[PDB]
C-alpha cells in the first residue's frame, strides 16, 4: 500500500534551521508531483511548496519566500524540506501530499490532485 | 496572488436533504485547454484531509456518486445530492492554475 | 544545477534526428560520437541530465572545465563519450519579479567527482569556528539564487542543459537508432539486410506456411531460404535470380 | 514423491523454421524418463528449490491456483532478483529489491518496489473443466533469460504419455546472478513439479509446417544411439557402429627424485649481526 | 590552431584522395544557400592543441 512517512519534528528555538524528510513506499516515485503543505493548530491549510516530477520546484508561499528550501531525491524516493530563518509564527502541522495524474497520460504537465496524505509531524517554535 | 472566498461561511444541514456550497475565485480559472482547475477538498476534523473532486467537476477515486460539482468562470459549486452522518466538516477549494496556490478559508458543516 | 535531475533511460529506440532538426537546439557540443552517426548505433543505457544555468556559463559544461558549475554543482569526466545540448530559455525560466526557483553551489570544501551529486545544505565552514547551521562571518549557505530577469544580459539570460551520456558496457543493448525501413525490390536480384540477416539474391513472393514467431528458413545445407518481412509479417523467398547452366 | 517424465520438455531450440527435416540440436535439455521432483496439497509444501540449470516446471492445476514465480539466490534484498505475477488478465515482471514474509497473502505483505531496476507487463500467461496442463521451462543462457509455454486439456496424477513441443513464449535479457527459485500460489488438490535440465544431444523431427512431431535422444539407450547416428528414426537390422568405448583416469600422480638441497635462507634471515 | 580538420561530409572519401573544397555543409531537408545557419556548417572546424 502506498504509504508517505514524515520526519523532523521537535520543538527548536527561533533563529535556527531544520530539515523535514518524508518517505514514500508503494508507487513510482518519478512519475508524481509532490507538496508540502502545513496546518496551523486550529485554522485551515496552507500550502507551501511543491515539486514536479523532474526535480524542478514549483514556487513557495508567498509569505514564506526567501528562507524555506525543497529538494528531491528519486534514486531513494527521498523528498526534505530544509527550513531557514525559523520564527515563532511557523508552529503548525506539516503534510507531505502527491499528485493524481501520471505525467504524460493527458495540455502540459499536472501539478493538482492532492490525494493521498501522510500524518504530519508537530514542528514548534518556543522559547 | 489570487484570493479566493466560499459562501456561505458555516451553514448547518440536516441528513436527508441536498445541500450547496460555493467557491468563488478573483480571476477566471479557465485555461487554454478550457478545463477548470479549482479542486474541491473535505478535511474531517482530526483526520487528514481528502480529496473529493478535481478538475473542477470530473469524480475523484474512491468516492460515492452523492456529490456534485458545478461552475464555471470564476464561481464553482459543490453540492451534496443526499447528505447523512459522515458528511460534516470542513470544505476547501484550491486553486491549480497561477503558483502559488492557495486555500480558501473554509466553510464549515455540522449537524 | 546544484540538484541535477537525471531520466535513466531504457527499453526504447531513440529518434535523436528529431531533435536534430530544431534549430533551437543551437549549441549541440557533442564528444567522441557524431550524431548522424550514433543514430544507428546501440547502447545498453541512457542517461538524460538536465538543469538550467545562465547565458555564459554553458561553456562549463564540458570535459577538462573549473568554475562553480563544474567544480561543485556538474562535473563531467575527462573521458566523457556523450552530448552536450543547451538553448536559451527566456520566458519560461524567468520572470517579471526575478526567479527563485534556482540555486547554484557556491561554496563546497572539495571538487565533485564526475557525476557525483550534492543536495546536503550545511553552512559552509570558510573558517575555525563552527558554525551550528546559522549564517555569520566565515559562514556561508551553500546556495544561492540566481536573479533570472526578462531584461537580464544574454550572458545571465537563463539556459537549459541536458547532457546524455551512453554506456553500453557488458548489458544486452536497451537503446538502438531508428535506422527507418528501406525499400523493398522484389523480383529483381538485390542485395539485402533483414535484421542482422544480410545475404545476396533476388526477393520474391512466398507461400510457405510459416509459423508467427518463427524468422527465418533453412533448406538442407543451411541456406537461408525464406525471410519474415520486418515490418509486415510476411514471408519473402530466397532463391536466386534464375539461373541455369551455359552449354555452347 | 518421485515419478516418470516420460517425453516431456522439448521447446524450439531456434526460431529458425524448417520443414519434414531432421536437426540433431545440442543444447541444455530435460532427458528422457528422469525422477522428477513431485508435489501436491491441508497439507502444503513451499521450500526454496536450487535452480541449476533449467527447471522443466508442470502444474496439472484444476483452477489456476499457482500464482507466479520467485527467482533468486538470496531473496532478501541483498541481491538483485526479479518477480512474476499474474494478476486476473495480465502479468508483471519485475526486476528489484524485496523484502518477503512467511505467510504473504491477499483477502500481498512484501517490499514489492524496492531499489527496482527493470518492469514489464503482458497478457495472462496462466490463460483461465478440466485440470490443464502449463509447462514452462525456465531458462538463463549467456545473460538472457528465456521461458516456455504449452497449455493442454488434461483429463483426471501423473504426467500424460505424449509429445507436445513448447514454443518459446516470452524473452527476456536481464541477466544476473540466479541460483534458487521458489513457486507462489494461494490457498482459501493442485500438484507442481521441478525437473532439472542437462546438457544433452538430441534429434527432433520437424514436420512439413516447421512443427515438431517427435524427438529422439542420442544418449538414452543403444538403439537411440543409432537413431541418433543414422540421423533417422526407423532403423533397418544390421550391426551399426555408434561410438568409442573408453575408460577415465583415476587419480593423480607427480613424481621427483629425493630433494638434497636447500638454499640457505636461514643463514641470511637468522645471522647474528646484520651488516651495516 | 594553423592545423584544421574536418568531421562533416555528404559522403566519405576515397583512397588517396585529399578533398579540399570549402562547400557549407547541409545536414538537414533543407538547404543553406551558402549562408551560415541550423544545418549549416562550415565543412572544416579547429583543433584546440594545448
Ligand atoms: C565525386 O563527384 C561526384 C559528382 O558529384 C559524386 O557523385 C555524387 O555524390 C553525391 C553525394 O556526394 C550524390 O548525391 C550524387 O547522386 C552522386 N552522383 C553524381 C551527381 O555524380 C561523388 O560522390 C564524388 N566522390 C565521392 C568520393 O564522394
Ligand atoms: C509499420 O509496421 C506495421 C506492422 O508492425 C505496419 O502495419 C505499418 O504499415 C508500418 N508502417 C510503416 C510503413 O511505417
Ligand atoms: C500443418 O497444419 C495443417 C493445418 O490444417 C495440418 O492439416 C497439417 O497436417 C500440418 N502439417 C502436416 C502434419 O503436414
Amino acid at each position: 500500500q502506498v504509504q508517505l512517512l514524515e520526519s523532523g519534528g521537535g520543538l527548536v528555538q527561533p533563529g535556527r534551521s531544520l530539515r523535514l524528510s518524508c518517505a514514500a513506499s508503494g508507487f513510482t516515485f518519478d512519475d508524481y508531483a509532490m507538496h508540502w503543505v502545513r496546518q496551523a493548530p486550529g485554522k485551515g491549510l496552507e500550502w507551501v511548496s511543491g515539486v514536479s516530477w523532474n526535480s524542478g520546484t514549483i514556487g513557495y508561499a508567498d509569505s514564506v519566500k526567501g528562507r524555506f528550501t525543497i529538494s528531491r531525491d528519486n534514486a531513494k524516493n527521498s523528498l526534505y524540506l530544509h527550513m531557514r530563518s525559523l520564527r515563532a509564527e511557523d508552529t503548525a502541522l506539516y503534510y507531505c501530499a502527491k499528485a493524481v495524474e501520471m505525467v504524460r497520460g493527458l495540455g502540459a504537465d499536472p501539478e493538482y490532485g492532492m490525494d493521498v496524505w501522510g500524518q504530519g509531524t508537530t514542528v514548534t517554535v518556543s522559547s | 496572488d489570487i484570493v479566493m472566498t466560499q459562501s456561505p461561511l458555516s451553514l448547518p444541514v440536516t441528513p436527508g436533504e441536498p445541500a450547496s456550497i460555493s467557491c468563488r475565485s478573483s480571476q477566471s480559472l479557465l485555461h487554454s485547454n478550457g478545463y477548470n482547475y479549482l479542486d474541491w477538498y473535505l478535511q474531517k476534523p482530526g483526520q487528514s484531509p481528502q480529496l473529493l473532486i478535481y478538475l473542477g467537476s470530473n469524480r475523484a477515486s474512491g468516492v460515492p456518486d452523492r456529490f456534485s460539482g458545478s461552475g464555471s468562470g470564476t464561481d464553482f459549486t459543490l453540492k451534496i445530492s443526499r447528505v447523512e452522518a459522515e458528511d460534516v466538516g470542513v470544505y476547501y477549494c484550491m486553486q491549480a492554475l497561477q503558483t502559488p496556490f492557495t486555500f480558501g478559508p473554509g466553510t464549515k458543516v455540522d449537524i | 544545477v546544484y540538484a541535477w535531475n537525471r531520466k535513466r533511460i531504457s527499453n526504447c529506440v531513440a529518434d535523436y534526428s528529431v531533435l536534430y532538426n530544431l534549430a533551437p537546439f543551437f549549441t549541440f557540443k557533442c564528444y567522441g560520437v557524431s550524431p548522424t552517426k550514433l543514430n544507428d548505433l546501440c547502447f545498453t543505457n541512457v542517461y538524460a541530465d538536465s538543469f538550467v544555468i545562465r547565458g555564459d556559463e554553458v561553456r562549463q559544461i564540458a570535459p577538462g572545465q573549473t568554475g562553480n558549475i563544474a567544480d561543485y554543482n556538474y562535473k563531467l569526466p575527462d573521458d566523457f563519450t556523450g552530448c552536450v545540448i543547451a538553448w536559451n530559455s527566456n520566458k519560461l525560466d524567468s520572470k517579471v519579479s526575478g526567479n527563485y526557483n534556482y540555486l547554484y553551489r557556491l561554496f563546497r570544501k572539495s571538487n565533485l567527482k564526475p557525476f557525483e551529486r550534492d543536495i546536503s545544505t550545511e553552512i559552509y565552514q570558510a573558517g575555525n569556528k563552527p558554525c551550528n547551521g546559522v549564517a555569520g562571518f566565515n559562514c556561508y549557505f551553500p546556495l544561492r539564487s540566481y536573479s533570472f530577469r526578462p531584461t537580464y544580459g544574454v550572458g545571465h539570460q537563463p539556459y537549459r542543459v541536458v547532457v546524455l551520456s551512453f554506456e553500453l558496457l557488458h548489458a544486452p543493448a536497451t537503446v538502438c537508432g531508428p535506422k527507418k525501413s528501406t525499400n523493398l525490390v522484389k523480383n529483381k536480384c538485390v542485395n539485402f539486410n533483414f535484421n542482422g540477416l544480410k545475404g545476396t539474391g533476388v526477393l520474391t513472393e512466398s507461400n510457405k506456411k510459416f509459423l508467427p514467431f518463427q524468422q527465418f528458413g533453412r533448406d538442407i545445407a543451411d541456406t537461408t531460404d525464406a525471410v519474415r518481412d520486418p515490418q509486415t509479417l510476411e514471408i519473402l523467398d530466397i532463391t536466386p535470380c534464375s539461373f541455369g547452366g551455359v552449354s555452347v | 514423491a518421485y515419478t516418470n517424465s516420460f517425453t516431456r520438455g522439448v521447446y524450439y531450440p531456434d526460431k529458425v523454421f524448417r520443414s519434414s527435416v531432421l536437426h540433431s540440436t545440442q543444447d541444455l535439455f530435460l532427458p528422457f524418463f528422469s525422477n522428477v521432483t513431485w508435489f501436491h496439497v491441508k497439507r502444503f509444501d513451499n521450500p526454496v528449490l536450487p535452480f541449476n540449470d533449467g527447471v522443466y516446471f508442470a502444474s496439472i492445476e484444476k483452477s489456476n491456483i499457482i500464482r507466479g514465480w520467485i527467482f533468486g539466490t538470496t531473496l532478501d534484498s541483498k541481491t538483485q532478483s526479479l518477480l512474476i505475477v499474474n494478476n486476473a488478465t495480465n502479468v508483471v515482471i519485475k526486476v528489484c529489491e524485496f523484502q518477503f514474509c512467511n505467510d504473504p497473502f491477499l483477502d500481498r505483505v512484501y517490499s514489492s518496489a524496492n531499489n527496482c531496476t527493470f518492469e514489464y507487463v503482458s497478457q495472462p500467461f496462466l490463460m483461465d473443466n478440466f485440470k490443464n496442463l502449463r509447462e514452462f521451462v525456465f531458462k538463463n543462457i549467456d545473460g538472457y533469460f528465456k521461458i516456455y509455454s504449452k497449455h493442454t486439456p488434461i483429463i483426471v496424477e501423473d504426467l500424460p504419455q505424449g509429445f507436445s513441443a513448447l514454443e518459446p513464449l516470452v524473452d527476456l535479457p536481464i541477466g544476473i546472478n540466479i541460483t534458487r527459485f521458489q513457486t507462489l500460489l494461494a490457498l482459501h488438490a493442485a500438484a507442481y513439479y521441478v525437473g532439472y535440465l542437462q546438457p544433452r544431444t538430441f534429434l527432433l523431427k520437424y514436420n512439413e509446417n516447421g512443427t515438431i512431431t517427435d524427438a529422439v535422444d542420442c544418449a538414452l539407450d543403444p538403439l537411440s544411439e543409432t537413431k541418433c547416428t543414422l540421423k533417422s528414426f526407423t532403423v533397418e537390422k544390421g550391426i551399426y557402429q555408434t561410438s568409442n568405448f573408453r575408460v577415465q583416469p583415476t587419480e593423480s600422480i607427480v613424481r621427483f627424485p629425493n630433494i638434497t638441497n636447500l638454499c640457505p635462507f636461514d643463514e641470511v634471515f637468522n645471522a647474528t649481526r646484520f651488516a651495516s
